[PDB]
């Protein structure tokens, strides 16, 4: 009798919206863990209303629903294909357990009480290997807080190194060391903004921001020191000639594979814009000549 | 406490049942629960935490196979703007030579359309040719920058309007030499204060000499600029205010 409750373990399993080879594989305080979660998704996915593989494919991050108790009640499956760690390894469970603990009160306030929520998160990644041996990865975290529940989407940055993705003419790459100095520059620096980059190798970055966007940044500088990875909000960067063009930067601490010690700060840009303001010089380096 | 919370499980999952709320059986009851029912709400979902909206364009002519109708709340654009229509034309001018590099897998950012634009980051991959992606949303006085000795190595344009000088004659100079002599170490003592006092703001009045050469009186108030990671200042930060 024992025999059959267990087996009708296997009917609900199957009948989850995961294929039988995910969903036959189970001991059952997972299939509980699951079919809940699943309940309560659909809940409140009703409170807000009020053939798919395109989407998940076409995401480069993965969505998350979390309980302001931290419980993971919804979890998308591709988020496997960024943290190893599969959906129905997760749900139900705890943000924190999974979470780097000192990025944890953040966490806590992020879940907490404008219900617009953006921030950065290390959570565990296993890509593939097993979870003892499992290595903190860098998420950025972007959604909205709801009726108290936590709904976002989970963009890891990309490692400059490993490419996923092509680049453009649009597009230029620099290093720099812990202090922003530069030490590196493609030059397409040139093509784009028309810096050489000779000129600007003895130099801290925050010589070309543009002052509005310092503050925007200081705290981007921070996140990508204390967890490794940024990306920029949006924000001019002096063109060499007066005017600027509008910039996004994704900031990557790089470290000495022998040494463990960190070497410097791979950022990969992106130019939003043309020069906007030709007209205006606003620094002393743009008034050579 | 295996079984304590085994029943809590079995619990809350009978009492949303609605038909239900109102073992073997509580799980059979469930699963035709299913029976009777992540997709056009995955949408709704996606415009919801990210904010964004699929679409499809042919690589070759850019022409916009598909628009979901999330594009509306998302851009404030019709459907029909959009299907009838070539990406190139629903983004930034100045955008076009990007994407057409862009045009395995895609992402990147764009201005488009709702003479009105806005940043969309846009993620997807090239299918059988067309590209899958979704698009997402992410978001008196003047201002000057000094290194320690008082020189200007930043200034706002609008110093234009607040003192007639362009930036140019600005830049270059140590801020003490537009300073009424009188007020010279009031401004300097002000300066080396800043820098003691690490970070924190200081206010100070005095008359600027102004491109029409005239005394106008100013309070300026600024601080000492740390670096995050090494906590030492390079530069400090003035807001200078016509009083
Ligand atoms: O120099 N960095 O390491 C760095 C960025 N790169 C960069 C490239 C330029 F050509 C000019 C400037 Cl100001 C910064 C862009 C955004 C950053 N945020 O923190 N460091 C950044």
């Amino acid at each position: 009798r024992r025999s059959k409750e267990t087996e009708v373990f296997y009917e609900l399993a199957h009948e989850l919206p995961l294929p039988h080879s995910v969903s036959s594989h189970l001991d059952k305080a997972s299939i509980m863990r699951l079919a809940i979660s699943f309940l309560r998704t659909h809940k409140l996915l009703s409170s807000v209303c009020s053939m798919d593989n395109l989407y998940l494919k076409a995401l480069e991050g993965f969505i998350a629903v979390v309980t302001q108790d931290g419980d993971m009640i919804f979890l998308s499956e591709n988020i496997s294909k960024f943290m190893g760690l599969t959906q129905v390894e997760l749900t139900g469970h705890s943000i924190f357990d999974f979470t780097h603990p000192c990025d944890h009160e953040e966490i806590r306030e992020n879940l907490t009480l404008s219900t617009e929520r953006d921030f950065f998160m290390r959570m565990k990644c296993t890509v593939t290997v097993n979870l003892k041996s499992a290595t903190w990865k860098v998420l950025h975290c972007t959604g909205q807080v709801r009726v108290s529940c936590l709904i976002i989407m989970c963009e890891p940055i990309q490692h400059p190194s490993h490419m996923d993705i092509p680049l453009d003419s649009k597009t230029f790459l620099s290093r720099h060391s812990m202090d922003m100095k530069f030490t590196y520059c493609d030059d397409r620096i040139l093509e784009l903004i028309g810096y050489h980059p000779e000129e600007l190798l003895g130099r801290s970055a925050y010589e070309f921001y543009h002052a509005l966007d310092s503050e925007n940044m200081t705290k981007s500088h921070q996140n990508l020191c204390t967890k490794g990875q940024v990306v920029s909000g949006q924000y001019r960067m002096l063109a060499k000639h007066g005017g600027y063009v509008w910039l996004e930067t994704q900031g990557t601490v790089i470290y000495n594979p022998r040494n463990l010690q960190p070497q410097c700060i791979m950022c990969v840009n992106y130019v939003l814009s043309e020069i906007e303001k030709n007209d205006v010089v606003f620094s002393m380096d743009q008034t050579e000549s | 406490r295996r079984r304590n919370k085994m029943t809590a499980y079995i619990t809350e999952l009978s009492d949303m049942v609605p038909t239900c709320s109102a073992k073997l059986t509580i799980l059979r009851m469930a699963v035709s629960h299913m029976k009777s029912l992540t997709d056009q709400e995955l949408k709704h979902l996606i415009l919801e935490a990210a904010d964004g909206f699929l679409f499809i364009v042919s690589c070759e002519t850019g022409r916009v196979v598909y628009v979901s109708d999330s594009v509306t709340p998302v851009l404030n654009q019709p459907q029909s703007e959009w299907f009838g229509s070539t990406l190139y034309d629903q983004v930034h001018p100045d955008d076009v030579d990007k994407l057409r590099e862009q045009l395995s897998r895609r992402s990147f950012i764009c201005r488009m359309r709702c003479p009105h634009f806005v940043v969309v980051h846009c993620t997807g991959y090239i299918k059988a040719f067309c590209l899958v992606a979704i698009g997402r949303l992410q978001v008196t006085e003047f201002i000057s920058r000094h290194n320690i000795e008082g020189i200007f190595t930043f200034v706002d344009h609008r110093c234009v309007a607040t003192v007639g000088y362009q930036p140019q004659e600005l830049l270059g100079k140590n801020i003490v030499e537009f300073c009424h002599p009188e007020d010279q170490q009031l401004l300097r003592d002000s300066f080396q204060q800043v820098v003691k006092l690490k970070g924190q703001v200081l206010s100070v009045m005095f008359r600027f000499r102004s491109k029409t050469r005239e005394w106008l009186w100013m309070r300026t108030s600024s601080f000492t600029f740390q670096n995050p990671y090494s906590d030492e200042i390079e530069y400090i930060i003035c807001t200078n205010t016509n009083v």
